[PDB]
RNA sequence: GGUUUCUCUUCAGAUCGCAUAAAUCUUUCGCCUUUUACUAAAGAUUUCCGUGGAGAGGAACAACCCCAAUUUUUUGAGGCCUUGCUUUGGCAAGGCUA
């Protein structure tokens, strides 16, 4: 029972699991953050609102207690699980909101990216930014480590780039990507970064004290993108096993993270793909698309 | 304005039971609730929490000394808030 | 703001009302304040083992007042 | 959507077709005949949206063939219906006052234009001429400011976010000041009656009851039958007819159909403001001192002082700061007890013929005092009036049809925008165009029609050819119908054409409403339209009455043709759907042929 | 289909099992009948009462609906002519909900029968009097009724708005009508009555200022704590209690004085309420563009921007309930007034029960509790949607109906020692009566009206009701004497004399159905009807 | 009447409703319906053109004006929309776009790009005889 | 503001400063603790958390408990909504 | 999300549409040559001028400093004992305080 929920009426960006299991956070270009049921009758309960612009990037704390939303107006607001209300805002941003990430396991920090060229770094509690990576393009993905000390970010540059919190100098360079790396994501274990290329070649990077200096672990083949220009992420299974993608080829990929194969090629979508995320206790899958549609798949 | 008051002044007309700040129960028709909760009421029939009993054709109950007011099931079926 | 003690339907009657602290009296209620203390003349006190003192007049502690009850029908 | 294209257009295209005898169409002859059909639907729909003159000009969207092959009028009159008797109450005082002071009403010269005389462009001379300006009546600029500026517009309010829903000029809403001048504008159509103590035996239910019983009423309707001991009786005074329209089960042997009689309304005590000074609320002279008067008042427990009492003060009437009452509250108060079309704030629109400014004074009991002729017209109207009473059900089944929708939802047909009066002529060009058609296509050289619509012959028919000379009822009274077209709108191109005046205009197309029977002829086709004819004749009778009452006296001008007009349209909003299927029949044996079997 | 009878009971804003509970209680009681003149005001206002009872009944804006009156004859006549029964819940300005049973009864002549059918089945009467008509027929008539037929009065002067909107006077004129019309009732009564002093003064809270076609009613009582709502601190007995008389106020000291300050000054009821009600009705009616949403602000309402886009009478209805709230005045009048049941089933038993006041029967009833004899008493019937069938309907006197049982039902003409006119049925079902539906119960104590079903075949006008089991001591409370007499006559007679039986039978149901109608068989074996 | 600056455009727009004139007066003899008519549609495609590029282009004719000339009908307000729009810049007019009056189903060859309409090719706009509005 | 009618509608099990341990689903909180509740048991003996000699015990049926804000002591969440 | 203007499809008027047109038959009546046309009644049945209800699709326009003596962040309800009841724990009463 795939559980087809409608109600999304823009191209759905995002679609985020709460690690619990119990409930769903999605937006696009609606502007509006859907917050659903997964038990019950799949009943989304709330619609939250103070996003002026397209809700770019939704996520979860590792509490799943407060939800990150960038979105197009220049805005990282926050939002209360709760009872649907905005926190603060994190303003700042001169470009287009383009990707947030929480600190794992830590004192709220905040890694955002935006189209002015500036990887911003934030602690809630100061009501602006702290650091400040402008690569020279613009950005694209961004991500934390769970080390809270180095921060990998995707940008149209082919360059994957990690940077410590202490140098403020650029520590690593993953190259590989042959276009604009549309989305990156660090795993459960902190050990493997899955990235996204619209060149169609997911790839996945280790981040250890000690490295081969050469992080093309697993290469897959199959995430096919094309015209559109969506910026496209990623998603890890919960025990690592499994590697999620969406694309612009009307279906979602699936890849065994170990033996690299295409375990699925799942239909359901007629548009192109924003985000597919992983049910935190089962092997569930939520697909979100240009269709403007929801999938809870289970396989 | 108070929900809980409000529901309160609903419940005149109806059954309504006092627990008292000493502990008795208190049973009648109510009539008027005022918002400071002071229960002038009629035949009201209290038992005590030792079991001793006690009955009066009329009653008032001081506000802040109410320790649960407990109504007839007409009110289970205002849920805008 | 500054409600009224709805005590008039109960006023130039008596009571039998108890006072916090085991306190028991009957008396004639002519009257009350905004906070609720009324002075009821004829004030005739029975203590818990049954003594009677009958003081007069007397206000009755608002407060303190925990629950008086008409001594005859409406 | 269907964009818009010039008038010019439209006038280009069919002065190319005055006449469709220049060779170098040699199509658009057979192109018209299949266009004739549908005249009847566009005769109807032209006729359909007068000018309202309280206006000058209108200009209207109508629907046209690519082809000029015919022309309808794409547009549906709805109103505010206050606005509506609120001019037409002005319409009255302005009539009424213009035949009281033209000393000799010269009446439109009819037919003015001759049979052989060609009719006029509107490019040719209504493009060009002035207004002449129209019947306005003035207002009083302070007391009627609430509709001053905006009274006689052609629609009003249709762009009005306050007023009306929007461009369909649908669900309209007032102030009451408006309502108000409202009320007085049209305060001469208006009966003042709040109670139904009038019509206690003169209403719908003794009305059927006199129906089904066979029985008769002094001031009130008669109809047909549905169907068709001495000693011991006790008399002191008549067991009557009204008795037994009152109490109709008991007086009456044998009630059927018989309804419940006796609806008493409170009389209603109603007293008028006369001059302003007088507040609203103040001792009428009519009223009768009060009073109060009985045995000692009575005593109660009453609270004496002494005892105790005293409030702590904050305390001040419900009402303080407000006056009592206002300076328009007389007028608001009126607008407790105005006509429904007066009493009231917010509603829907309704079309431009569903609104009788004249029914109650022919509803009214007993004028007492009339020349029967006159008192007749009212009782044939009560006649009439009891007829659609019980003559309503629902419409107990629906289809929406759209049928304009369809048509100008092909390419082959075009709206613009023009004036109604270069429609009207441009109407009764084609109309005479598709007749002479049907004729020379009949291969009718030996016959000829005017533009006036009398078919004139060249010489005495022969045998065949006179006998073949016959023509269906369809034929004439598409011809007669088109000829009160001819009538109508002619009268209107002389008043445009600067040639009698306004208020003759509207004196002529009443003249036109009130004598068809002395115009068309189609009755001599259709003998039930007679009925008509005489509603035509009641209605002008009874507005000469109401008009000749002051200064006026018997003479020519009384322009009210509101209702004559409005009940022609009822009359052609019957006919022409029979009439297309004669046409279609007709026209069907014409093309392909008698059926040979 | 002949009737409005509906079976969904619409939205109410009570609840069923305390509708049993009031039922139950035999306190909260009180059975009214009421009436008024021809066209004063008892259908409208009971429209305005159930009106407010139910939240999904409005005016419809144009013409106000009659909920109580049922019959297709009588919407369509215009007229009063059949007391209706209704029941509701009310409360007080203290909020204490209130069993009503309301017998809202013609104004009419020719129907003062069933006026006086409920008043046989009540303990409080009501009279409506419109403000702008003065003292007529009925008015008089059914007043001395009530007195000689001891029941307590009670006044309503409804259809003032005749006087603020139609004659439109000075306060002070509207107010001399006032006690023109308080103290002719008053006196009229007091010509009627014994030393009882049934004198209905206001300031003792038996007279009710109304308007029911705009939903105004309240009493000086009710409009002090109006008064006390908006500034908290007033008191409602003192202050209504300076509400009336010649009283004036003077603003210097804050003090009435019985003395004119001045000599242009305006006593306490004319400038409180006589002078506000003036006011709401014409800057409701007569201003509304320019300062009305400033009146409403300063009067506290609050009305939507689809509320004032509203007609002239939408917005005075609408602001009257807004701003009267709930109609409590009329039932702190009534329940001030009117005797419950039980104090009222002593004169009810004394001028009704034959058997004796004093007796056993008599006494069950006089206490009037739900465990004595049965003893219902069954003065009126309305039939059902199809006419086919009757109900038999009264209010008990002793004991507790129940649905399942059979009775004993005896009639006029019955006596103890004859035992030669009864019979025996069993009850079908019981119901509590609202004008279009009725709610059926199980249990019916003493205290309140009932319609019951099966009975009604060895009815012929008036019977009373018990078990057949015991109490062999019971008489048959004394029928009903009339205000009039019957002197008009019908000669009847069918086209077809073979269908004569179903005619004969057809006489029988309006002789059942209509109190006052007679029938007589003639010397020539002619059927005459006897009625007024 | 109009708001100001009406005397201005007074006089060039009733110069081209003299013109609508004599083209409304105009015979059709010997020649092409759509020849006879579509002097009509050009020239109101003319008084459109001037009123809208007023309002659009020169912005010398305000909100006021511009809406004026629209509400009485000295402007296109279809026509000015359309030109509003991109790809439909130098239309003659709405018919030559819109579909419903196409047999073929097909736009007027008024509006073929100048790459797919033939080397010498005169656009030939059968409604108002444009000569290519892309 | 949400901290009632984020848990209004749900279960919870509030203690009262005398110590009865409410449960039933929340009916509206308040300024001054003004809080009702639907459906709803108190505990006095013991509040059950896994006891397998007894867990519903020293239980009284309120049903409609409506208490004031002066005998609020304590809320927790005990109760998942009633579909009804 | 709100208002407004249009487009297209679906469905509904046993009192509605405070408006009131036309035909058909099929029964009675007369105009009184014939067919008509009618008559002027009925019964019903159709059609037309409107309408309702649900949706669908597009366009325009507002938008995203001092306080707590009856109901909780000053509350002085404090303690002990004797008796009893309880398997003990525990619980009921009064008294004394300072
Ligand atoms: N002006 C005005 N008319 C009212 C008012 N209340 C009722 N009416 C009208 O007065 C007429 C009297 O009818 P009812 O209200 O039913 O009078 P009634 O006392 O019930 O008289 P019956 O039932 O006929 O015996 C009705 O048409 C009401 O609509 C009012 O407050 N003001
Ligand atoms: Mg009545």
């Amino acid at each position: 029972p795939i559980m087809l929920l409608s109600g999304h009426e823009g191209e759905v960006y995002c679609c985020k699991f709460h690690p619990n299991g119990s409930t769903l956070a999605s937006a696009g270009f609606d502007r509006l953050i859907l917050l659903w049921n997964v038990y019950g009758d799949c009943d989304n309960y709330a619609t939250l609102k103070g996003h002026s612009g397209a809700v770019m990037e939704l996520h979860y704390n590792t509490d799943g207690s407060m939800l990150f939303s960038a979105s197009t107006d220049k805005t990282v607001a926050v939002w209360d699980s709760e009872t649907g209300e905005r926190v603060k805002r994190l303003k700042g941003h001169t470009s287009f909101v383009n990707s947030c990430y929480p600190a794992r396991r830590g004192p709220q920090l905040v890694c955002t990216g935006s189209d002015d060229g500036t990887v911003k770094l934030w602690d809630i509690r100061k009501k602006a930014a702290i650091q400040t990576f402008q690569n020279t393009y613009q950005v694209l993905a961004v991500t934390f480590n769970d080390t809270s000390d180095q921060i990998i970010s995707g940008g149209i540059d082919n360059d994957i780039k990690v940077w410590d919190l202490r140098q403020n100098k650029l520590t690593y360079t993953m190259r590989g990507h042959a276009d604009s790396v549309t989305g990156l994501s660090l795993s459960s274990e902190g050990s493997y970064l899955l990235s996204n290329a619209m060149d169609n070649t997911v790839r996945v990077w280790d981040v250890r004290p000690f490295a081969p200096k050469e992080r093309c672990v697993k290469i897959f083949q199959g995430n096919v993108h094309n015209f559109e220009k969506n910026l496209l992420r990623c998603s890890w299974s919960p025990d690592g096993s499994k590697i999620a993608a969406g694309s612009a080829d009307r279906f979602v990929y699936v890849w065994d993270t170990t033996s690299r194969r295409i375990l699925y090629k799942l239909p359901g979508h007629a548009g192109s793909i924003n985000e597919v995320a992983f049910h935190p206790d089962e092997p569930i899958i939520i697909s979100a698309s240009s269709d403007k549609r929801l999938y809870m798949g289970e396989i | 304005i108070g929900v809980p008051i409000k529901v309160l002044h609903e419940a005149e007309g109806h059954i309504v039971t006092c627990e008292t700040n000493t502990g008795e129960v208190y049973r009648g028709k109510l009539i008027e609730a005022e918002d400071n909760m002071n229960c002038q009421m009629s035949n009201i029939t209290v038992t005590y929490r030792d079991g001793r009993v006690a009955q009066l054709e009329q009653v008032y109950i001081r506000g802040s000394k109410i320790r649960f007011l407990i109504l007839p099931d007409m009110l289970k079926n205002m849920l805008k808030s | 703001k500054a409600h009224p003690p709805e005590l008039k339907k109960f006023m130039d009657k008596k009571l039998s009302l108890k006072l916090n602290g085991g306190r028991h009296v009957q008396g004639i209620l002519r009257g009350f304040d905004p906070f609720m203390n009324l002075v009821i003349d004829e004030c005739v006190e029975m203590a818990t083992s049954g003594q009677q003192n009958n003081i007069g007049m007397v206000v009755i502690r608002g407060n303190s007042i925990i629950m008086l009850e008409a001594l005859e029908r409406v | 959507q269907k964009e818009d294209m010039p008038p010019e257009h439209v006038r280009k295209i069919i002065r190319d077709h005055g006449d469709m005898t220049n060779r170098k169409f040699r199509h658009d002859k057979r192109v018209y005949l299949g266009a004739l059909k549908y005249m009847p639907h566009a005769v109807l729909k032209l006729l359909e949206n007068m000018p309202m003159p309280w206006e000058q000009i209108r200009d209207v969207p109508v629907l046209y063939h690519i082809t000029g092959a015919i022309s309808f009028v794409n547009e549906i009159p709805w109103v505010i219906e206050p606005v509506y008797i609120s001019q037409w109450g002005s319409m009255w005082i302005m009539m009424r006052r213009e035949k009281r002071d033209r000393r000799h009403f010269k009446r439109m010269r009819f037919p003015p234009f001759d049979d052989e005389e060609p009719p006029l462009d509107y490019a040719d001379n209504i493009l060009d001429v002035e207004p002449l300006e129209a019947i306005q009546l003035e207002l009083d600029p302070e007391e009627d400011a609430p509709v001053l500026d905006w009274f006689y517009d052609h629609q009003p309010l249709r762009d009005s976010r306050k007023y009306v829903n929007g461009s369909t000029y649908q669900r309209w809403q007032f102030t009451l000041p408006m309502m108000s001048t409202l009320y007085r504008l049209a305060n001469q159509l208006l009966t003042d009656l709040v109670d139904d103590n009038y019509f206690y035996l003169f209403d719908l239910k003794a009305f059927f009851t006199s129906k089904a019983l066979n029985m008769a009423i002094p001031g009130g309707p008669k109809f047909e039958p549905l169907v068709r001991d001495i000693n011991k009786i006790i008399i002191r005074q008549p067991i009557r007819t009204e008795y037994k329209i009152a109490f109709p089960y008991l007086y009456n042997n044998l009630p059927h159909h018989v309804h419940l009689t006796w609806y008493h309304t409170p009389n209603v005590v109603f007293i008028k403001t006369e001059d302003p000074d007088l507040p609203a609320f103040y001792f009428d002279p009519l009223i009768n001192p009060i009073s109060h008067r009985h045995s000692v008042k009575s005593q109660e427990p009453l609270p004496d002082d002494d005892e105790e009492f005293e409030l702590p003060e904050f305390v001040e009437p419900f009402l303080k700061d407000t006056p009592l009452y206002t300076d328009n509250t007389a007028n608001g108060i009126a607008l407790l007890w105005a006509p429904r079309p007066f009493n009231l704030r917010s509603g829907r629109t309704r079309r431009a013929l569903d609104i009788p400014l004249v029914k109650n004074w022919y509803r009214e009991h007993c004028p007492a005092g009339q020349p029967v002729k006159v008192r007749v017209s009212y009782q044939k109207l009560l006649k009439y009036y009891v007829l659609n009473a019980l003559k309503h059900r629902p419409p107990k089944a629906q289809k929406k049809r759209y049928l304009f929708r369809s048509f100008k939802a092909t390419k082959f047909f075009q709206s613009t925008k023009l004036d109604w009066v270069e429609v009207g002529l441009q109407v009764c060009r084609q109309g005479y165009n598709m007749l002479n058609l049907l004729i020379h296509r009949k291969n009718l050289n030996y016959l000829h029609l005017d533009y006036n619509f009398n078919l004139k012959p060249v010489k005495t028919l022969t045998t065949k050819e006179r006998k073949k000379s016959r023509f269906g009822n369809a034929f004439h009274l598409c011809r007669e119908v088109l000829r009160l077209t001819k009538l109508v709108v002619d009268s209107h191109v002389q008043y445009r054409l600067g040639n009698v005046d306004a208020f003759q205009l509207a004196d002529g197309l009443q003249y036109i409403f009130a004598h068809v029977g002395q115009l068309t002829g189609m009755y001599r086709y259709k003998y039930k339209l007679m009925r008509q004819i005489r509603m035509c004749k009641d209605l002008k009778h009874l507005i000469y009455y109401r008009f000749n009452t002051g200064p006026v006296g018997k003479g020519p001008g009384c322009g009210f043709w509101a209702a004559g007009w409005r009940v022609w349209l009822f009359f052609m909003r019957g006919i022409t759907p029979l009439l297309e299927r004669w046409l279609g029949n007709l026209l069907a044996r014409q093309f392909e042929g008698r059926h040979s079997k | 289909k002949f009737t409005l009878m509906e079976q969904t009971l619409p939205v109410t804003v009570y609840e069923m099992d305390f509708l049993a509970d009031l039922m139950d209680n035999s306190e909260l009681i009180r059975n009214v009948t009421l009436c008024g003149h021809l066209h004063h005001g008892k259908t409208c206002f009971v429209d305005c009462l159930i009106e407010q009872t139910h939240p999904e009944i409005r005016k419809r804006y144009d013409q106000d609906l009659c909920y109580t009156d049922i019959l297709f004859t009588e919407q369509e006549r215009g007229v009063g002519i059949k007391s209706t029964p209704v029941t509701v819940v009310l409360p007080d300005t203290k909020g204490k909900s209130y069993l009503f049973n309301i017998m809202d009864t013609p104004g009419h002549v020719n129907f003062s029968d069933e006026v006086t059918a409920g008043l046989r089945i009540s303990d409080g009467v009501v009279l409506f009097i419109d403000a702008a008509e003065g003292v007529m027929l009925n008015t008089e008539r059914l007043i001395k009724h009530a007195v000689q037929e001891r029941l307590a009065v009670t006044v309503c002067i409804n259809k003032i708005d005749r006087l603020i909107l139609e004659l439109k006077l000075p306060p002070t004129d509207a107010y001399y009508k006032l006690r023109h019309i308080v103290d002719e009732v008053n006196g009229l009564i007091s010509m009627y009555s014994t030393d009882e002093n049934l004198i209905l003064s206001p300031l003792l809270g038996n007279v009710c200022f109304s308007s029911s076609q705009y939903s105004i009613c309240f009493t000086l009582g009710s409009f002090a704590k109006i008064y006390a709502d908006t500034f908290g601190d007033i008191n409602y007995q003192e202050f209504a209690k300076r509400l009336w008389g010649d009283i004036y106020f003077n603003p210097k000291t804050r003090k009435f004085t019985k003395k004119a300050p001045t000599s242009s000054s305006q006593r306490s009821f004319v400038e409180f309420i006589l002078e506000p009600l003036y006011k709401i009705l014409a800057q409701v009616v007569g201003d509304v563009d320019t300062s009305l949403p400033r009146t409403l602000d300063e009067l506290g309402i609050h009305l939507t921007k689809e509320e004032l886009k509203l007609n002239i009478r939408p917005l005075l209805r609408l602001v009257c309930k807004k701003f009267f709230g709930e109609f409590t005045g009329f039932v702190d009048m009534c329940v001030q007034h009117i005797p419950s049941p039980k104090v009222g089933a002593k004169p009810k038993i004394e001028h009704t029960y034959t058997g004796g006041v004093d007796s056993d029967l008599g006494e069950a009833m006089s206490d009037c509790d739900p465990d004595g004899p049965l003893m219902c008493h069954t003065t009126k019937m309305y039939s059902t949607d199809d006419g086919v069938q009757f109900h038999a309907f009264g209010r008990v006197l002793s004991g507790t109906i129940h649905a399942g049982q059979p009775v004993k039902v005896l009639g006029e003409n019955y006596t103890l020692e004859d035992e030669e006119d009864s019979q025996i049925c069993t009850v079908g079902r019981l119901w509590i009566s609202v004008a279009r539906y009725h709610i059926e119960v199980n249990r019916v104590p003493a205290g309140n009206w009932v319609l019951i079903e099966g009975v009604d075949q060895p009815i012929v006008k008036t019977a009373t009701i018990t078990e057949p089991r015991g109490n062999e001591e019971a008489q048959i409370f004394r029928p009903l004497k009339f205000n009039t007499t019957s002197v008009i006559k019908i000669a009847v007679e069918p086209v077809n004399p073979s269908e004569l039986p179903k005619m004969l039978d057809g006489l029988r149901k309006v002789n059942k159905s209509y109190p006052s109608l007679t029938t007589k068989v003639e010397e020539s074996g002619e059927h005459v009807i006897l009625g007024t | 009447a109009p708001p100001d600056g009406w005397e201005l455009i007074e006089p060039t727009l009733d110069e081209l409703d003299q013109k609508m004139r004599e083209a409304e007066t105009e015979p059709h003899e010997g020649k092409r319906k759509v020849e006879s008519l579509w002097p009509i549609f050009r020239i109101h495609h003319q008084k459109t053109r001037y009123i809208f590029d007023l309002f659009y282009k020169r912005k010398a004719i305000s909100r006021e004006l511009y809406e004026y000339c629209i509400k009485e009908g000295y402007a296109d307000k279809n026509l000015i929309a359309k030109w509003k729009k991109q790809g439909y810049e130098n239309l003659c007019c709405l018919r030559c776009i819109q579909t419903r009056d196409t047999n073929f189903g097909t736009n007027c060859i008024c509006r073929v790009p100048k790459s797919k309409l033939e080397v010498g090719r005169i656009i030939e706009c059968t409604h108002c005889g444009c000569r290519g509005c892309s | 503001s949400s901290k009632m009618l984020q848990h209004i509608d749900y279960r919870m099990r509030c203690i009262l400063q005398d110590g009865r341990i409410f449960i039933g689903t929340f009916k509206a909180f308040d300024k001054h603790m003004n809080l009702i509740l639907c459906d709803c048991d108190e505990f006095r003996k013991i509040k059950p958390k896994n006891s397998k000699q007894a867990e519903r015990e020293e239980k009284r049926v309120l049903g409609l408990v409506l208490l004031r804000g002066e005998n609020l002591v304590s809320m927790t969440v005990e109760g998942p909504p009633p579909k009804d």
